[PDB]
């Protein structure tokens, strides 16, 4: 069985620049003067979709600005210019002998200018009162970079005990994440306490992003 | 074209039977590859049907995999048994070229492997704090709690407000999932006019319609 390794396992490029990346084969992948490698793109939610095939040949439709090129045991997927729609994961393939093979995959992150999240905080919807639960909601959208740090705070004193964070993929459109941070508490709890707070942390910013309110009528 | 239909939810102590129903082209002249992804990892090479009917295997599921079809059905099928949760994943069927590459693909049908049970969410609809409105922009969410197993999925006016949409990936806690989604929009448009959540549960067959209102 012949296996396939990428390298690196993710790489971030700015928009308009270089992004090549790279797939070294075990033992040879060529045949009669073939290379039987090919390469995938997958973006969020989407099945895998063909790039390159037989290690140099431009699938029909994909853009110019991709290509690949190698022999034997090494191989590299290549594009320039990069463009915000290219934030996806890369696989190379091959299929010299059964079984054919993945690589484990290349994450290609799109290098944009910083940007501040937006926040918003959520109280528990009455429905979900009147079922008995407590859930508190944190948006922060639309930033850059991933790295983020959420803190919560119940009548001032932090509260890390039961709260799930959650990251989307990178907009293919703006390049940003955005993160939601949830608080569940039981109701008989959650009414036992006055003021809820989500404290977005992030790079853009001196000042800590605050959103806050109080339990009232 | 290609559509993969499957049971969503499936014991550790049974077995996995997919079918991969094509379109557009026939089995007779085209092979059907099977690709898997367990969730957050890469894709892997399940086999293949050839168009002549023989088959080829990953190797080390090939003793607990079979692969069939029916030309005159349209219709490719994927057995596994002797499961084990970490078969959990999306199982892809794809078109061969024969034998280079994999040109067309099913959107994926999501395979848990669990012993425990089939849940419905709720659905919450979050309105923004209680009052007026401060902003230019106005941002609202859908809380989607207490299901299994995955998928849901979600839109808002019946995926025609796209625009200004985040959907999150859902979070496992005890069993069972929790997942969340904001849109913002601007103040004119809410509380004006309606903005409604929609969320469907293939494994429950359940759909929730969710209205925000303000608080
Ligand atoms: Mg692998």
């Amino acid at each position: 069985d012949i296996v396939l390794t990428q390298s690196p396992a993710s790489l971030a490029a700015s928009l308009g620049q270089r992004a090549t990346i790279s797939c070294r084969a075990s033992e040879s992948v060529d045949s009669y003067g073939n290379s039987f490698m090919h390469w995938y793109q997958q973006k969020p939610g989407q099945p895998p979709k063909l790039l390159i095939y037989l290690a140099s040949n431009l699938e029909s439709g994909v853009p110019a600005r991709f290509s690949g090129s190698g022999s034997r045991t090494d191989f590299t997927l290549t594009i320039d210019p990069v463009e915000a729609d290219d934030a996806a994961t890369y696989y190379c393939q091959q299929n010299n002998g059964v079984p054919w093979t993945f690589g484990g995959g290349t994450k290609l992150e799109i290098k944009r200018a910083d940007a501040a999240p937006t926040v918003s905080i959520f109280p528990p919807s009455s429905e979900q009162l009147t079922s008995g639960g407590a859930s508190v909601v944190c948006f922060l959208n639309n930033f850059y970079p991933k790295d983020i740090n959420v803190k919560w705070k119940i009548d001032g004193s932090e509260r890390q005990n039961g709260v799930l964070n959650s990251w989307t993929d990178q907009d293919s459109k703006d390049s940003t994440y955005s993160m939601s941070s949830t608080l569940t508490l039981t109701k008989d709890e959650y009414e036992r306490h006055n003021s809820y707070t989500c404290e977005a942390t992030h790079k853009t910013s001196t000042s800590p992003i605050v959103k806050s309110f109080n339990r009232n009528e | 074209q290609v559509k993969l239909e499957e049971s969503g939810l499936v014991a550790p102590s049974q077995s996995l039977s997919i079918t991969c129903t094509v379109s557009g082209f026939s089995l007779i002249r085209y092979g059907v590859h099977w690709v898997r992804q367990p969730p957050g990892k890469g894709l892997e090479w399940l086999g293949v049907i050839w168009a002549g009917g023989s088959t080829n295997y990953n190797s080390a599921l090939m003793s607990r995999l079979r692969i069939s079809k029916d030309n005159s059905k349209s219709q490719v099928f994927l057995k596994m048994n002797s499961l084990q949760t970490d078969d959990t994943a999306m199982y892809y069927c794809a078109r061969d070229d024969e034998g280079y590459v994999m040109d067309y693909w099913g959107q994926g049908t999501s395979v848990t492997v669990s012993s425990a049970k089939t849940t419905a969410p709720s659905v919450y609809p979050l309105a923004p704090g209680s009052a007026a409105q401060t902003n230019s922009m106005v941002t609202l969410g859908c809380l989607v709690k207490g299901y299994f197993p995955e998928p849901v999925t979600v839109t808002w006016n019946s995926g025609s407000l796209s625009s200004g949409v985040h959907t999150f990936p859902a979070v496992l806690q005890s069993d069972l999932y929790t997942l969340s989604s904001s849109v913002t929009v601007p103040s004119s448009t809410w509380p004006s006019e309606t903005v409604t959540c929609n969320v469907a549960h293939p494994a429950s067959s359940t759909k929730v319609d969710k209205k925000i209102v303000p608080r």
